[PDB]
């Protein structure tokens, strides 16, 4: 019983809660796509002044 | 402003995208190992305590 | 512009230090597993009910893991430089363009850094009973050293982001 | 025309102060994450039920984070001047062509 | 439960509503191209009096 | 436009009140379960046939 309690304590110490990691993965992939699009919009800025010349 | 030699907005957007990619790397490690403290880099005290336990 | 272009060497030094600590952490994982199996062997040897043959096989497995810790500590190097082999007291890494160092104290993982010696073993049940606590202290100091290297690696990562 | 052409130095001073405050804000973000981890370590060490080894490990990580705060505060400079290093009480910046200051009080970190 | 409530409060405090940001990005990109064209029309003005001489 | 931009603080205070009421509802659920256990304990103790130790 004591060895089972020690293994349970190690699992309480280090194990992660995957149910939150799933929603975190969804939100972070969506945020990556949005950040890539924002980075491309930042890349586009230089071209606008070529029309002035 | 209106410079062609530098683009601070692309630098800030790349910083934000890098932070999002780091968060995705963290979530990917927590998913593929199942531990929120899988190494000493995550948290040395709790990791050493779990190792001794 | 020159000071801004000088930061690439600093980022390279921080990445090199992170790689060295990564190799040292892998060797430390191996050494901790070997220390745990050695505590298994010593605790099994401590019992007085065993016949001589089981005690001899246990001391032989203990000596084998003790040699494995030596070689595993010997192989912990990254491009000929190490933070865990015990060759040097510390490693300094670039922290800014002016040349300020980021000190990283070395933490020896060889048997001599664990308080053990190459000849160390046991031949009687009382010697195994003392070796139980000896391996206890060795595994404890090894985990403390590995935690220190992990904190140093997290500091290298944060300073790299700040330099960028 | 001279009063109009002198405004570029004022604009340069304001951009210089903005860059210095940006570097200080990055160092402050790092210092805040370090302070939060030290809160977690001290709050974990406060529990009576821990054995001596866990308390010693929490003390070691706390000391390491305390040294990291010193380094992150030391490195917060923009070309040798800093609003957060604590080496000066305040930085002044141009506000108009006549030389009026735009005072920015230092915030030691 | 209190931890989840505090995280929800931080999200209420600082998180942005992206659905408004999408329409704002569309209208502002259109306004930026229209501003570049108006600035070019402002650049043209000097030429008209060259024909007087 | 100033009055239209003024509403963000109102929405923030509204959300803050919602969060405070949520924490209060969690504490009330806990207090309700505790009150039910205390009612069961008192109702069990009311019987006279019970011996002193169980009381």
């Amino acid at each position: 019983k004591l060895q089972d309690s020690l293994d349970a304590g190690v699992g309480n110490l280090v194990d992660a809660d995957l149910a939150k990691e799933s929603a975190k993965l969804q939100s972070l992939q969506t945020k990556q796509q949005l950040g890539v699009q924002a980075l491309s919009i930042a890349n586009q800025s230089s071209s606008s002044i070529l029309s002035l010349f | 402003l209106n410079s062609i030699n530098t683009n601070s907005g692309a630098l800030i957007a790349l910083q934000n995208l890098n932070s999002t990619n780091a968060e995705l790397t963290q979530v990917q490690q927590r998913i593929n190992t199942g531990k929120k403290i899988g190494s000493a880099k995550d948290n040395g005290a709790i990791w050493a305590t779990a190792k001794n336990q | 512009s020159a000071t801004a272009g000088s930061m690439n060497a600093v980022k390279d030094s921080l990445q090199r230090g992170q790689s060295t600590i990564d190799v040292a952490l892998a060797a430390g994982d191996t050494i901790t597993d070997l220390l745990g199996k050695m505590k298994e062997k010593a605790l099994a040897a401590s019992d007085t009910s065993l016949n001589t043959a089981s005690f001899n096989a246990l001391k032989s497995d203990f000596d084998s893991l003790r040699d494995q810790i030596t070689k595993a500590a010997s192989n912990a190097k990254f491009n000929g430089v190490s933070i865990a082999d015990g060759t040097t007291t510390k490693l300094s890494f670039l922290a800014n363009s002016d040349g300020s160092a980021f000190t990283v104290t070395a933490k020896t993982l060889t048997l001599g850094g664990l308080g053990l010696t190459a000849t160390s073993s046991f031949t009687t049940a009382a010697a195994a009973k003392t070796m139980i606590g000896t391996i206890d202290t060795a595994l404890q100091t090894a985990t403390n050293k590995l935690a220190s290297l992990g904190t140093s690696s997290t500091g290298l990562d944060t300073h790299l982001t700040f330099v960028g």
